[PDB]
């Protein structure tokens, strides 16, 4: 994708998460699992809802529409009444393909650009108390229970607890 | 050590969808814009049931062809459907004038009142009022329009005739009537007795004078005459005069005629069901609040748009790569 | 230790926008594209000024109504304005030939001269010109349309009468007349004196003869008789040729026009104001050069392109987040 | 956004920044201030005064479209007239109302690619004499005077000349 | 130390397109859109000829104007080509009616044959065959319409006439015929003997009368009288009768049409050659796969859309920095 | 670009580069060449070459559209054809326009997200067994050959067996 990280440098998807478009696993003493990130997930259903909702809404109803009638002496009007359908209908079919293929491109990319920007916030709140391993995965150079996992999770990651221990480790 | 990994969704889903870039991409989740299913029923439209002119078409219903089964006195419609084997439409040959105006003032008519303006036994004193045709054949004897009254001469002699009707039904009234061309000069004597015949037609926004042409024309439904036949609609309060002294089909009953809005006339093979719908195609009724449909171009009431598409799906998840 | 930030612009902008994501987001900086302004007046259209009829409607300003204010002999104009309700029209009943044809000729016209096409006393010898009816009454007492001529029997003969006009004025002539059918015979002998009357008319590229209809017609502004009206543009260098026995209601004044770009037809209710603009509506004259309106979608001049949208704004600036 | 940088790790903006859209606050011993940073802003309006400016153009002049009558017996070519005008108006508010949508959503994008690409030429610039804070700020590991931060401002940072004091203070 | 870079491609390359953002950018790869090259010459569309009236339009054709070189009695086309100096039209002054639907009628032939409907030498007893007039003067001596027929008196009398044609070609045929209208009641005895004579022509779709007007008209071509040209398509087995006592310019060739799709006329001045096109327009033939051109609005076969641009040039590769 | 990479960190392209969009320029002891990334560029051409073909497939074939004839007494006829005309040829111009703008700009940004992406993506692979010396340039702490060249320029590069080395060299 545009951005890089959905069939970029992170390979796949995981059936295993099944509660959002994107979240957490992880792994430690305690066991593993996985979780996904609510608040990134629903801006995004929110936002996708509003683009489709939009496309609906900018389609206005159609009303009554249907054939006339010329009698034999008036073959240019007749003509002129399929000029005017057939340019109508040719205009519509243009319109309608080109949105939704416009908007699938830009949908795609949106939610790379999610992905992207979720990586990039934990590495930033991590820091050097991790290394990244590639996959989109980061190895700690300390000990991270469930608690320190939901930390990261929800966004309020302590550097400065683990800076030592996970210094030790680094050496 | 301990690993956190960030990831995406992956599913069992198979939809595909079309990009700028790329074709054919697999994605968890999308929604189909593109109506194509219908119930291959008429339905009545927000309430009201169309109008089934069955073995008739418009000209045929409005001049009453016998063939065509007697409808209600009053009817009302939200649209009307003719059939693509309207065999039954004009029965006596010649032209119908501005039928296709006719049809256009129809397409915006809600209801219609079938009544009597010139009782038959009462209207036209001293004149024959027992013409048929076998043009018109009905169960197998010769007959006639169910509206239109063949006045012919009379003991020897065709008296000019003149009459008017006052519309007091406080709706506009459309009046038919239509004018015979014998083929040759004996049978305009026979008929009507004055080979000069004229008719007039009169009201505040109508005037035209009729003459008939006397010529051999080519046999048609074993015809060599012709019968043309017009209308007008005769406003609130207006009146109209007939003024003949031959050649005369003169109105016997006519229609006071109510305006709606989102009528119109379509053709179909389909059949009346006991179901309802806010929008109808000649194929069969949309239940739908999709913005596109690729079933058909006529469309009663409430529709989506149609195009020529075959699919337009939208994705709304991401691409899926469940490996 | 030392710091430096990198950040972006804020304000106290409260404009907001759309977006495909996004509805109402608050930006620093935008720009509308959708003009919903104007000044609710009639204004001239590039130094030229509008033709107002006033009281009278296209039919009652050609034929002459005497109830409209006489406009000057010669006028320009850079769009034509009705009012709402002009009710002197046609003022003696009957019909307008290819009226809506006429309005679509004058629509492309910028200019014309009223000029005395057959001079009242001297142009009919022996008819009388003083006819007049009470359904084109002026000032209380009966009186004639300016434009036209009743021409009746004088001394109790009408003779055949034959004119025709040159045209020498080196731009088309626009000539009206009018044929009067009287309801019943009697009328007919005692206003023209022949029962088989005819009207001709011809130039190198028009030709029709007239034939009046005697009938007893509803009365309609009190008359039972009808006046139906024709026209023709006579080419430069062409002549027209009138021949009448009888029923001629003849041409008096007649109209040479210019040929314009960019005029039109509107209604209006608005009043003119000493202004000048680029662009003017019915409700009023635009003046912006913004590519929408959502003002009216008819439009006189170089106008935005009317849209039914009730906002179309633009962002230029960013976010704006001033917490 | 969709490059994370607007509303995103710089979670607010600056009113106390007037003279453009993206640009620098700086701290050291002389004081503090804002400045905008004139090369981004000006290439930024540009764009922008362009995509404004092609949006007009493609709207080509209006010229007088009136009304038009028909007598009772020209009810078809009424209609007709109708469903041209119509169809025509539908399909101009239809391509207004979207072309201002998508451009809209192009704007904001704009924007945010433009404030994370400042924020990584002065990151790739700084390197290792300086340690990201968050909130898009550096706080430098070496004395920095308003003529330092002019070289950082105006992209000539001379990374060697404070290589040893930051090393010094990294330790 | 060692070192590896990444990077992307630049060429000489001098391509410019513009962006939303930008204008003239330099870009290493592209492909234009926009075709703006034809061959300036008349081609044959998908292996069939045009049909070149030359020095005629379709009204002098059909008529046969002595001037229009006769063409085989038996063609095809794939479109039609009239010149801009269309001089030789009608050749004696009046109306044609329905002209512009015949022409739409003839949009959709693709063949026609040439045939003898009533042949000279036995059509007409008893009149006279020999009328020709200077209007349609042909090598400096008077002549006449080469499919029709100046029926005049013969001996001092015009015998009422009666003639029907049975179509067994199994094609429409197009039947042409004239109404002679002199200019006073002297020309009128001389030519047909009948003050009161009358046209009649009918089929099973077709009826209508013509009557004579007599009128002192301004001279065109010299001729103070009128000729009206008629016309209608006798469906398949259907039979067409002329009924006349006078004013009768009779159908004499006629012709049996073959419809086809995706003809038309256009007009050109540009020459055939031996070549051959999908597209052809009035400036020349188009050989292209490319969606959009800016050459021509009118285009015959499949054609690139017409658009007002200038230019249209997508970019493929890179924005092209070679420095 | 919108992604920061072409005329961005990246200043120039290279002339010297003739089989490929994207790719590497490479100089150690054995010398020094470009080559070009294949599977980057066959994706791009082959994105471009769907987008290309998608423009031309939306434009159906015009069939034979011609001028109609109306005599002096149906100008009302003649202006509404004309009004059609005119209405249909406004429209398909304001489409063409613009579409092929939208894309011209979604093509160039494109490019500048795969450049930036192939970048992202070495730097991945590298580590800290070479330094960012801007301009899109790596320079190796530790001896790279031909072999070595190639085991990045095709994403096998071992980390491992160099990082001893490299540590070495970066002291
Ligand atoms: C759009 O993409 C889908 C997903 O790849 C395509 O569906 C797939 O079609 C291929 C046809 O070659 C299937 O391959 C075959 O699989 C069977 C066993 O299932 C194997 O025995 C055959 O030898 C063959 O390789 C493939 O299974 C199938 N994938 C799925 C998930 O259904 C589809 O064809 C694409 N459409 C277009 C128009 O390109
Ligand atoms: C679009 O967004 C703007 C900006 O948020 C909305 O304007 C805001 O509207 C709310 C209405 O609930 C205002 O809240 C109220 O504020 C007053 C004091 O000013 C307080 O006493 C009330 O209890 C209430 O909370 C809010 O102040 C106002 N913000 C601004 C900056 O004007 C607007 O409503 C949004 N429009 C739509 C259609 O969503
Ligand atoms: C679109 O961009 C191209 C590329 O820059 C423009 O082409 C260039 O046009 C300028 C005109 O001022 C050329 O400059 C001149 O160069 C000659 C020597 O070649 C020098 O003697 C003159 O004093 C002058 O500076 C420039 O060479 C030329 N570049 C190329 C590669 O051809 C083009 O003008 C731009 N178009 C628009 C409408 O902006
Ligand atoms: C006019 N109406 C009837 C048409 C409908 C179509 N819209 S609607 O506005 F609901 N469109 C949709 C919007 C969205 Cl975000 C989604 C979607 O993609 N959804 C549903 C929300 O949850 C998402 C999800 C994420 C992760 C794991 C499981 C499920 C998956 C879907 Cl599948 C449709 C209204
Ligand atoms: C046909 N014409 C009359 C219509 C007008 C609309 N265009 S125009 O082409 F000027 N559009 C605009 C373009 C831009 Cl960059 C801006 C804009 O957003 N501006 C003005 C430049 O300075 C920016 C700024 C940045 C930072 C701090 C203060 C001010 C803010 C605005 Cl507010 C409008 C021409
Ligand atoms: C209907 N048809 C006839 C119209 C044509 C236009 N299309 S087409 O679908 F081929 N469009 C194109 C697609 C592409 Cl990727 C390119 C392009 O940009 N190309 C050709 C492939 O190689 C690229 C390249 C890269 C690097 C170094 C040298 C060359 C350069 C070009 Cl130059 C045109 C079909
Ligand atoms: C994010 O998760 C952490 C870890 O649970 C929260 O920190 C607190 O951790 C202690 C465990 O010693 C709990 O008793 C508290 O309940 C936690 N705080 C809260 C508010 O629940 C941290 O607060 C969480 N932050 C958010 C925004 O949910
Ligand atoms: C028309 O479509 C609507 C919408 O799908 C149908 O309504 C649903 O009916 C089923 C079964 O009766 C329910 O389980 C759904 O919950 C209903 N959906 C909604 C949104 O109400 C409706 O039955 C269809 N038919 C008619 C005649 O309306
Ligand atoms: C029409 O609009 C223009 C543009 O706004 C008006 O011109 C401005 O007039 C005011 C006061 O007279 C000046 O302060 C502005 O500087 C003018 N703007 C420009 C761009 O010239 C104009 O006055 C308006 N009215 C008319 C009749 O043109
Ligand atoms: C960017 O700013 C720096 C710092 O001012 C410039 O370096 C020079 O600094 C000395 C102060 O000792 C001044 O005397 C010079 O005037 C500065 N140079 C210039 C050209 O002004 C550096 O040159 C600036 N670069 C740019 C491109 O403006
Ligand atoms: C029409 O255009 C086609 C396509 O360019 C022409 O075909 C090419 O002709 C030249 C020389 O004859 C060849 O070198 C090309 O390889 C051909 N291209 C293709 C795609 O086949 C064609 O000659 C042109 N003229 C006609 C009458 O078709
Ligand atoms: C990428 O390039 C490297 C270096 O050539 C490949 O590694 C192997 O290197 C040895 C040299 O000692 C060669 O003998 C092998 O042929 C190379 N392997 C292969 C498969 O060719 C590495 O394999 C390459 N990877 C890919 C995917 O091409």
């Amino acid at each position: 994708g545009l951005f890089g990280a959905i069939a970029g440098f992170i390979e796949g998807g995981w059936t295993g998460m099944i509660d959002g478009w994107y979240g957490y696993h992880h792994q430690n003493e305690q066991g593993s699992g996985y979780a996904a990130d609510q608040k990134s997930t629903q801006n995004a259903i929110n936002g996708i809802t509003n683009k489709v909702n939009t496309v609906i809404e900018k389609m206005n109803i159609q009303f009554t529409a249907v054939g006339k009638e010329f009698n034999k002496l008036e073959k240019r009007m007749e003509n002129l009444n399929k000029k005017v359908d057939d340019g109508f209908l040719d205009i519509w079919t243009y319109n309608a393909e080109l949105l939704v293929l416009l908007e699938n491109e830009r949908t795609l990319d949106f939610h790379d650009s999610n992905v992207k920007n979720l990586y990039e916030k934990v590495k930033s709140q991590l820091k050097n108390n991790a290394k990244e391993i590639g996959n989109g995965c980061f190895e700690f150079y300390h000990k991270c229970d469930n608690e320190c996992m939901e930390s990261v999770r929800n966004g309020t990651y302590d550097y400065p607890k683990y800076s030592e221990e996970s210094k030790l480790n680094r050496e | 050590g301990d690993t956190i990994c960030i990831g995406y969704h992956a599913n069992n889903s198979t939809d595909t969808v079309d990009t700028v870039l790329e074709k054919n991409v697999t994605v968890t989740h999308s929604v189909n814009l593109l109506e194509d299913s219908h119930n291959g029923k008429l339905c009545r439209l927000k309430g009201i049931a169309p109008l089934q002119l069955g073995k008739c078409n418009i000209a045929g219903w409005l001049l009453g062809n016998p063939e065509c089964d007697p409808l209600l006195p009053v009817r009302s419609w939200s649209y009307i459907v003719e059939t693509p084997n309207s065999e039954n439409g004009i029965c006596y040959p010649g032209d119908f004038i501005d039928y296709e105006e006719l049809r256009e003032q129809l397409s915006s008519v809600s209801s219609f009142e079938r009544f009597e303006i010139f009782p038959k036994e009462s209207s036209w004193p001293n004149h024959n009022t027992n013409g048929v045709t076998a043009a018109c054949s009905h169960e197998g004897k010769s007959s006639f329009y169910r509206n239109l009254l063949w006045l012919t001469e009379k003991e020897g002699s065709y008296p000019k005739l003149k009459n008017s009707y006052v519309n007091k039904k406080g709706k506009e009234v459309l009046v038919l009537w239509g004018i015979h061309h014998p083929p040759n000069s004996k049978e305009q004597q026979n008929l009507y007795q004055n080979e000069n015949a004229y008719v007039s037609v009169v009201t505040s926004n109508y005037n035209r004078r009729f003459t008939p042409e006397i010529a051999e024309r080519p046999k048609v439904r074993d015809q060599a005459g012709r019968m043309n036949y017009y209308w007008t609609l005769l406003k609130p309060g207006d009146t109209i005069i007939f003024e003949a002294n031959g050649n005369l089909i003169a109105p016997m009953y006519a229609f006071a005629l109510s305006r709606g809005f989102g009528s119109g006339i379509i053709t179909s093979n389909a059949s009346m069901h006991e179901c309802n719908t806010k929008c109808q195609t000649p194929l069969g009724a949309i239940n739908s609040s999709l913005p596109y449909q690729n079933i058909h171009p006529v469309t009663i009431g409430e529709c989506p748009k149609y195009v020529r598409s075959a699919k337009l799906r939208m994705v709304t998840g991401l691409r899926n790569i469940p490996s």
